[PDB]
């Protein structure tokens, strides 16, 4: 387990894992409250 | 020691011919001869390309350019353990030893060499080339 | 031809002279360094520039350095 | 100028110019670069370690 | 003797490498001091040859990986099925194929991208389809969407079958190197078995299946109401009501009364009417033949049982008085460096798909194919680059080959060794041929272009001033139309409509007709040849010269990827055997965007179209006879013509092709910073950054390298593909999606 | 032994002769002497510069002042449509 | 235009003859040894 | 048996004899070319290539160039274009002899061709069988019977 | 109001002598 772990701390997992969280929060975010232009 | 001489009548590996071998340099410019002695017959390749069969014994090839002289010296000595000599030859019959020159590997250091090129200095303390205009010096490594 | 001159930093270490594939290089005694050689350059009419010394060279800054000049047969590299 | 302490190098074409590598060790029989130091990171050529003169490094 | 031989449990299943990057290099496992060292993992990755020199642990490295290239393809396809079965009109396409455009995407309703779901009819909304799907599925004989949903999981159970095999033959069972050395064995199994047994049990579903099941569609039963395919299955009399020789079973086959089963084995060739495409009962005799064919290739070679040939043998028996040893030593070559099959059979696999995509146009074999003219032109098309690229492989690994696996000691005077002996006179002949070809086939247009800006179209090369007719396959044209009446007999029809005779419409729209050749097709076929001869000079020259040259006599030293060797002797950038792959490339881009072109607008003007009273209206009217001989005619006529559809698509379902079409551009622009420029500039600037990274203490440890050269050129060369591909992509589908 | 030093040089480089052959009876003797005395005055290089370059030029000037009339280039003829008329009423 | 023969003259003599001449001296003086 | 060999024995020469290159027919029908006939005089080589190719170069002039659709004219233009091109040749077969000329054996006479006197009678000849070739063609399209 | 057949006389024997002292010039400028 602690090597599969530091398998998913290479650069790469992180990378997709946090930008699947990024990219899923703005789409949630766009989704909830559609066509924001200003504040 | 003493720079040997080339011996024309040794003969030549064996070979079937090719289209990259030597072209009119050779007759009005100069070309090259590798000699060197084989413990057995065997199969090298050449560096003009296909295979050949080298000759028992001394062994002699003629070839256009210094460098593939030494690419082939280069995979005598270390495929098949074998030392060799260079000449360059002129069309006026003129034959010069180049290589080893003083019998010697030129990677093993060896007494009465004398250095050329060299500098007193690092590369860093080379003047400007404000320093060197209107002088007919090659550049700041010149002086 | 091309000018290939040395300098003092060399550590004679020999990498130039065995990378160089027309042997424009030799190793000659000095006593500058720890190794007692140094690298020199003595045939430069048969160097064709193609800076394998430099790539062998293990000094910071570099201890052989080449420099392009004229072109001739030799340093064209050329079999015809 | 000790073995194993921090310097300062002063060649200005070396590539650790300004930075701080580790002495490891001295020739004593008077060559042009006896200082041998070890540094942290690479230069362009994957070395490490390089030579210098005593005015070329400066104990930190 | 052929037997199988493993090693039992040669490598634990363990996650350690996996947390370990570069695990499988001597120089990368170190972990990195540069960011050279990141891209150098990914691109050594699949190089097993640079990790071992051992040929047993390569191979074995190579069937696992196969393993999992199958695996990946299964789950493809399952997800295609999927999502037929799930996100797509299929049922309202078999209903009415002619007015429903198959869609099997659907977007989210998300950030506005829901004006992608396009009303396709069939009240469906979604992405249209180009893959084709749709048709096959009708021609397997798939009436309903439990089906596809039925493939879909099977092919993921065979998904995870082929992913355990990869598993299973790495770690736990391993084949030793004498195993795959058996190529004898394996070209009988795999000739016999799989492409035999293939397509005989493609022949049983076609028989049992697609034949009924079509047949009763294009009589025009609702789909829901044709019986499913096990009913055809168990009652004979069912079958037997489509086919009358079903009644008498299997005893014509038996007996030897073979011309029993004409009713459902035919030869009439040509295409179905109802469907504009090849008929099934032909394809079921095709594939039985193909079959019965393949079965009998598969014993030709020899392995336990004494009798068939050996491969070694009969390579070393075809030499002659030109040749010198002939074929001896490839024997060995083949069985001992894998770099030189894949070089052999890239070739082929290319040169395959080269030829499916002319075959399946002028033959459509699936039902409705040939009037979905976005599908035709985009399997043409996608078929034609898969091939190009392959091809292109195969002269790399041919070069790699030559770099790490030739010795001269095998190649004495053999054929490899005396084409290697005038490697000078094979490029010399072929850069002459080049010019030639260029000349005459580029220098026709300009003649043209100058001509007609010049106002003198009478000095013109066309149909209506100096001719230039392609008279030979005119006349292959007028011999394959004549073939029906003597020279195949029992053919009711010619292979193709397009070697001559009528029209084949279907739903008032061309499905196939007559393609004439001219002037322009003379020239533009010489544009082809002359495009392809110098995309093989390229790869050859880099082949042929990949271990030395009279420039670097000792290349093979310097490796197959390598920038060059220096400055010197003139300057020596792009002298590897890569690099001529690198140039390769791009050429192989020019020959095949011509080709798809000379395909898109052919068919446009000449083929496709809608059928009236008076005659065929075609899409672009005829043009491409009038105004192909001229560089200014494809620009104006086909370029700047039909590109009216991607600029316009804006506000349409088609403009995320519009989106692309603009994005693939600058993809292709920014591929020449990478091709332009050099790593030194780069490194330089990087240099001030990192200073100025540096003053913050935010410079990083893993020390900023500017690309290696060869990486520089590989960035640039993927960009350059990508986005000129794309571009025609997005515009060909634009343009066929909104006209067709 | 495909090398030797002295007297065999030729053979060494390969500077050989594949298809020349040497012949002095080629051609009739009244034949060749017309030839001779046609070609006699061209045999120097500068007089054969100066008569190409006086006969070709003096073929492209006349061929320029007379003979593109004689052929009937458009050229030559000029127009005879009035003039192309462009736009925003320009002439 | 006035004197309307000269282009027929001058045009092949700049387009023609002078190039033809430049590039004939000019391969002379390159090439001299 | 084998039918390749290398030139003359020599392996490391850079050119092979093959069947084409060492025929008897082949090397019997080059040797007898104006151009291989190292003995007679480049004058009256020159001569004959030059009314051969002077010959051959106006046929695509005639039935090809702009005028090749007007009867009479075309034959006229056709060969002052081959003639042009014949003078154009003259002019760089004599700067090719006064900047390229600033043993062989079978022992062989080098060709007086490859010398710059030599070379310049060339030229010369050349000249006057090329323009004699020329005006040969068009005395052959007023003259042949199947001419069209 | 045209020019004369006179006046490009005049303006080609002007720019002919221009030539020449351009011919001296690069002349010059070169040894
Ligand atoms: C990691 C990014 C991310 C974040 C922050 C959210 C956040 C949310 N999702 Mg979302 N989701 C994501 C990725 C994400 N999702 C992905 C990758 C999928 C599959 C495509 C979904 C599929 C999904 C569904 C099907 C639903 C949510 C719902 C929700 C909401 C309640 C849980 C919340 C706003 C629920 C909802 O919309 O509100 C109740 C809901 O029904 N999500
Ligand atoms: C620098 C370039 C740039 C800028 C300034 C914007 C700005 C914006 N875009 Mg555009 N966009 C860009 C590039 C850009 N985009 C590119 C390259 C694309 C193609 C991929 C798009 C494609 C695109 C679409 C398809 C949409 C936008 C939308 C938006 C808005 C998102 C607002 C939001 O989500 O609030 C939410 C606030 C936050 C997420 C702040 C984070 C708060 C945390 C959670 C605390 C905003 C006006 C959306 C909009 O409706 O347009 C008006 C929209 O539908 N963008
Ligand atoms: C090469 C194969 C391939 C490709 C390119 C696609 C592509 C797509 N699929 Mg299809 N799929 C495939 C194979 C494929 N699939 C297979 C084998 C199956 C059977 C398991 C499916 C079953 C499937 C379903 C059931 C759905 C899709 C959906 C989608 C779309 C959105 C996917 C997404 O946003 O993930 C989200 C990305 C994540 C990282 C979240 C993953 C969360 C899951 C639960 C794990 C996208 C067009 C969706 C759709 O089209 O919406 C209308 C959808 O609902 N797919
Ligand atoms: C009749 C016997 C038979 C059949 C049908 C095949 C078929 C195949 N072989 Mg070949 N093989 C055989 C005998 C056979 N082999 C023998 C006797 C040897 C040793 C001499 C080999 C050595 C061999 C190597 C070294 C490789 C192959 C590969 C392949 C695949 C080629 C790519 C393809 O077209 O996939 C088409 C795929 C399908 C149609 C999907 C279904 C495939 C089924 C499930 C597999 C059926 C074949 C298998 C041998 C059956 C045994 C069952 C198993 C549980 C024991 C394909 C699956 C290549 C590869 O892809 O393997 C991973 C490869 O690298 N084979
Ligand atoms: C349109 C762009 C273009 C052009 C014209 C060329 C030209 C050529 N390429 Mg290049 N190439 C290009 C793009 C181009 N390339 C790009 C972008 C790359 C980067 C990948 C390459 C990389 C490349 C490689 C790797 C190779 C070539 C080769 C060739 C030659 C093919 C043989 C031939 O057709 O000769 C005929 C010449 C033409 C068709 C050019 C047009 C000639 C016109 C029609 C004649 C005009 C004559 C003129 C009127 C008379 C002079 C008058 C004037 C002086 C007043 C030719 C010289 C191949 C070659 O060298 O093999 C022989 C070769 O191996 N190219
Ligand atoms: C640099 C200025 C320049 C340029 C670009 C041109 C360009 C042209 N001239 Mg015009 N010319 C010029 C200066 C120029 N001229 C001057 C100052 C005069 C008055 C003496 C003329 C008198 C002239 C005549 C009489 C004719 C042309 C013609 C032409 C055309 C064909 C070329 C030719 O036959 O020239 C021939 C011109 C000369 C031999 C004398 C002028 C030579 C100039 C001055 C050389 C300048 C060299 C430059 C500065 C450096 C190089 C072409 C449009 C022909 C024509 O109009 O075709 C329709 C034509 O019949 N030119
Ligand atoms: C400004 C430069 C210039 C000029 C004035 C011309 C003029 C001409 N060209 Mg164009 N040409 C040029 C540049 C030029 N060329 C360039 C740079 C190219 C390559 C891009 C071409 C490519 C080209 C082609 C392919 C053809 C022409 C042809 C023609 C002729 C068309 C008119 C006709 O019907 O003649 C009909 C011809 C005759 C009535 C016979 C004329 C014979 C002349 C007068 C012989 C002159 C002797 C010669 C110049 C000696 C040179 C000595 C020394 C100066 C070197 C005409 C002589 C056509 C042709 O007819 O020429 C052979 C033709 O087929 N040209
Ligand atoms: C503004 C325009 C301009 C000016 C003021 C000069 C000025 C000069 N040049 Mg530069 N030149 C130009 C344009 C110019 N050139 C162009 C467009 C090119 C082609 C790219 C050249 C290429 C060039 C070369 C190759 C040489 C010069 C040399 C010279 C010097 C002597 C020129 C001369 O007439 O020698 C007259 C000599 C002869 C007529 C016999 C020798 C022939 C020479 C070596 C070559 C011809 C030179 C001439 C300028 C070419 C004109 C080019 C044309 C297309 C405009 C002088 C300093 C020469 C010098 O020695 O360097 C300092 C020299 O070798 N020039
Ligand atoms: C349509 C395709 C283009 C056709 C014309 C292109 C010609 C390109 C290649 C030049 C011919 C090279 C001859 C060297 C090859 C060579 O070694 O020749 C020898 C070859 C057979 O030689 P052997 O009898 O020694 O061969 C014994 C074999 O078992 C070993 O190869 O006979 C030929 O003449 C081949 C046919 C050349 C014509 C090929 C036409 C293809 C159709
Ligand atoms: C632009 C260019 C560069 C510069 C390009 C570089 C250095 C590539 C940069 C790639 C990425 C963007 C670097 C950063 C990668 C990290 C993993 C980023 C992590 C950050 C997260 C947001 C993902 C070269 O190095 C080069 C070399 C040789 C020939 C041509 C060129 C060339 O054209
Ligand atoms: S540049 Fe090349 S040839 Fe010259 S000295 Fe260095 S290694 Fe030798
Ligand atoms: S110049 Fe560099 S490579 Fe050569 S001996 Fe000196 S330190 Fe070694
Ligand atoms: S420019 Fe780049 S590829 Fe060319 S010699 Fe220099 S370093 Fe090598």
């Amino acid at each position: 387990m602690k090597n599969f772990t530091t398998y998913l701390s290479t650069a790469p997992v992180v990378a997709l894992i946090w930008f699947t969280f990024t990219a899923g929060l703005l789409i949630e975010i766009n989704r909830f409250f559609p066509d924001p232009l200003v504040f | 020691w003493k720079p040997p001489t080339l011996d024309p009548s040794t003969p030549s590996p064996i070979f079937g011919g090719s289209t990259g071998g030597l072209l009119r340099k050779a007759q009005i410019e100069e070309f090259y001869v590798i000699t060197w002695d084989a413990k057995k017959e065997q199969v090298f390749e050449m560096p003009t390309g296909g295979a050949a069969i080298m000759r028992s014994g001394p062994n002699l090839l003629k070839l256009a350019r210094k460098e593939q002289c030494l690419a082939l010296l280069t995979q005598l000595r270390n495929k098949f353990k074998t030392d060799g000599q260079i000449y360059r030859v002129f069309p006026d019959g003129e034959v010069q030893y180049l290589h080893p020159k003083d019998g010697v590997y030129p990677e093993k250091v060896n007494a009465g060499r004398t250095a050329v090129g060299a500098k007193d200095r690092s590369i860093g303390k080379n003047t400007n080339p404000v320093a060197v205009k209107f002088t007919g010096k090659l550049g700041t490594y010149d002086v | 031809s091309h000018a290939v001159k040395i300098y003092d930093t060399c550590i004679g270490c020999t990498q130039c002279v065995r990378a160089c594939p027309t042997d424009v290089l030799e190793m000659v005694p000095w006593d500058g360094c720890k190794a007692s050689q140094i690298a020199s350059a003595p045939r430069t009419e048969d160097c064709v520039g193609c800076k394998r010394c430099e790539s062998a060279c293990p000094t910071d800054f570099l201890s052989v350095r080449v420099y392009l000049g004229s072109e001739t047969t030799r340093s064209m590299g050329l079999a015809y | 100028r000790l073995w194993c302490v921090q310097v300062k190098v002063l060649r200005p074409e070396s590539y650790w110019f300004n930075e701080v590598g580790k002495v490891v060790s001295v020739d004593q029989s008077g060559i042009r670069y006896p200082v041998v130091v070890r540094f942290p990171t690479v230069n362009y050529a994957g070395v490490s370690t390089n030579n210098y003169s005593l005015e070329e490094v400066q104990e930190v | 003797k052929v037997k199988i031989v493993v090693d039992g449990n040669p490598v634990e299943t363990s996650f350690e490498r996996w947390a370990k990057p570069g695990h499988f290099s001597r120089t990368l496992s170190k972990g990195p001091s540069t960011t050279t060292w990141i891209w150098n993992l990914h691109a050594d990755a699949h190089d097993f040859d640079s990790h071992t020199s051992d040929l047993e642990e390569i191979s074995r490295k190579v069937f696992s990986a196969h393993f999992g290239q199958l695996g990946i393809i299964l789950i493809w396809l399952s997800g295609m099925y999927f999502h037929g079965a799930r996100f797509s009109n299929y049922e309202a396409w078999l209903s009415d194929p002619i007015h429903i455009k198959p869609s099997a995407q659907v977007v989210w309703p998300v950030v506005g991208q829901e004006i992608l779901n396009g009303d396709v009819g069939g009240g469906f909304q979604g992405v249209q389809i180009t893959s084709g799907f749709f048709q096959l599925w009708r021609a397997s004989g798939i009436t309903s969407e439990l089906q596809l949903y039925s493939t879909a999981i099977g092919g993921l159970v065979l998904a995870a079958a082929m992913f355990f095999a990869g598993w299973f033959h790495y770690h736990k069972a391993a084949p030793k190197l004498e195993w795959f050395q058996n190529v004898e064995s394996m070209l009988n199994h795999h000739l016999a078995g799989l492409l035999g047994l293939g397509s005989l049990a493609w022949a049983g579903h076609q028989i049992h299946v697609s034949l009924p099941i079509n047949k009763l569609l294009d009589a025009g039963v609702d789909p829901k109401e044709i019986p499913l395919p096990h009913e055809f299955i168990l009652n004979r009399d069912l079958m037997a009501q489509l086919y009358p020789s079903f009644s008498k079973g299997l005893a014509p086959f038996f007996t030897i009364n073979w011309s029993e089963y004409s009713d459902f084995l035919t030869f009439q060739g040509g295409l179905n009417p109802v469907t504009g495409g090849l008929w099934l009962s032909d394809q079921a005799h095709h594939h039985l033949a193909i079959a019965v064919l393949f079965l009998v290739a598969g014993h030709q070679y020899r392995t336990n049982w004494g009798i068939g040939h050996s491969i070694k043998e009969i390579l070393e028996a075809h030499k002659g008085p030109f040749t010198g040893e002939g074929h001896k030593g490839l024997y060995e070559i083949l069985t001992t460096s894998w770099h030189a099959q894949l070089a052999i059979n890239l070739a082929l696999f290319g040169s395959l798909s080269i030829i499916v995509a002319h075959h399946m146009y002028s033959m459509p074999p699936y039902p409705y194919l040939a009037t979905d003219y976005g599908t035709q032109l985009s399997i043409f098309t996608h078929h034609t680059w898969i091939g190009g690229f392959c091809i292109v492989g195969a002269g790399a690994h041919a070069a790699i080959f030559m770099v790490r696996d030739y010795d001269p000691t095998n190649n004495y005077n053999n054929l490899l060794d005396r084409v290697i002996r005038h490697r000078d006179a094979i490029v010399s002949h072929l850069n002459w041929v080049c010019i030639f070809l260029g000349f005459h086939s580029f220098g026709l247009y300009i003649h043209n272009d100058t001509m007609s800006a010049l106002g003198r179209p009478q000095d013109m090369f066309s149909d209506t001033a100096i001719q230039l007719q392609p008279v030979f396959a005119q006349w292959i044209q007028n011999t394959h139309l004549s073939a029906p009446q003597f020279t195949a007999p029992n053919a009711l029809a010619p292979t193709s409509p397009v070697w001559g005779g009528d029209v084949v419409a279907v739903g008032g729209k061309v499905a196939a007709m007559p393609i004439t050749l001219g002037t322009a097709d003379f020239m533009v076929h010489h544009i082809h040849a002359f495009t392809i001869h110098v995309t093989v000079l390229i790869l050859l020259k880099g082949v042929l010269y990949a271990r030395s040259s009279r420039l670097i006599p000792d290349k093979a030293n310097l490796g197959f990827r390598f920038p060059c060797d220096g400055p010197g002797r003139g300057g020596t950038c792009q002298v590897s055997a890569w690099d001529h792959v690198f140039l390769g490339l791009f050429w192989m881009y020019n020959s095949l965007s011509i080709a798809i072109f000379h395909f898109s607008w052919k068919m446009q003007s000449d083929v496709w179209g809608t059928v009236n009273s008076t005659g065929v209206s075609h899409i672009t009217g005829g043009n491409f006879s009038q105004s192909a001989n001229t560089i200014n005619g494809w620009l104006r006529d086909f370029l700047w013509a039909q590109s009216s559809q991607v600029i316009q698509s804006y506000g349409s379902a088609l403009s995320a092709y519009g989106l692309i079409f603009l994005g693939a551009h600058f993809i292709w622009a920014f591929s020449l910073m990478f091709l332009f420029s050099g790593r030194g500039y780069w490194q330089e600037l990087i240099e001030s950054i990192v200073w100025a990274h540096n003053k913050l203490k935010v410079a990083p440890s893993i020390q900023p390298r500017a690309l290696s050269i060869t990486q520089g050129r590989a960035v640039g060369v993927a960009h350059y593909l990508l986005g000129g591909i794309a571009t025609t992509w997005s515009f060909f589908l634009a343009r066929i999606i909104a006209v067709g | 032994s495909e090398y030797f030093d002295l007297d065999d040089l030729e053979d060494t480089t390969g500077s050989w002769e594949l298809y020349g052959q040497e012949d002095e009876k080629r051609y009739p003797s009244l034949q060749a002497e017309f030839f001779n005395r046609a070609a006699a005055p061209l045999t120097r290089r500068e007089s054969l510069l100066a008569f190409t370059f006086v006969g070709g030029a003096g073929s492209l000037l006349l061929w320029g002042a007379k003979g593109s009339k004689d052929v009937a280039l458009p050229i030559q003829q000029g127009p005879k449509k009035g003039g192309e008329k462009g736009p925003r009423g320009k002439i | 235009m006035a004197a309307a023969y000269l282009p027929s003259v001058l045009v092949p003599l700049v387009g023609l003859v002078f190039p033809a001449i430049a590039m004939a001296s000019l391969f002379l003086y390159i090439e001299k040894e | 048996q084998q039918v390749i060999q290398p030139i003359n024995g020599d392996p490391f020469i850079g050119m092979l004899e093959t069947p084409v290159t060492s025929s008897p027919l082949v090397a019997g029908f080059l040797s007898n070319l104006p151009a291989y006939r190292i003995g007679v005089s480049p004058l009256l080589r020159g001569v004959e290539i030059g009314l051969v190719h002077g010959f051959l170069v106006t046929g695509p002039f005639i039935k090809l160039g702009p005028l090749r659709n007007i009867p009479g004219v075309a034959e006229r233009a056709g060969c002052l274009s081959g003639a042009g091109l014949v003078v154009i040749l003259a002019v760089a077969l004599t700067i090719y002899g006064a900047s390229a000329f600033q043993g062989v054996k079978t022992e062989l006479q080098r060709d007086p061709l490859q010398t710059a006197d030599g070379w310049q009678k060339f030229s010369a000849g050349w000249l006057v069988g090329g323009l004699s070739g020329v005006a040969w063609a068009w005395i052959l399209t007023q003259t042949l019977p199947y001419y069209s | 109001m045209p020019l004369s057949d006179s006046q490009i006389f005049i303006a080609l024997f002007i720019a002919l002598l221009t030539g020449i002292l351009a011919v001296r010039l690069g002349l010059e400028l070169y040894s």
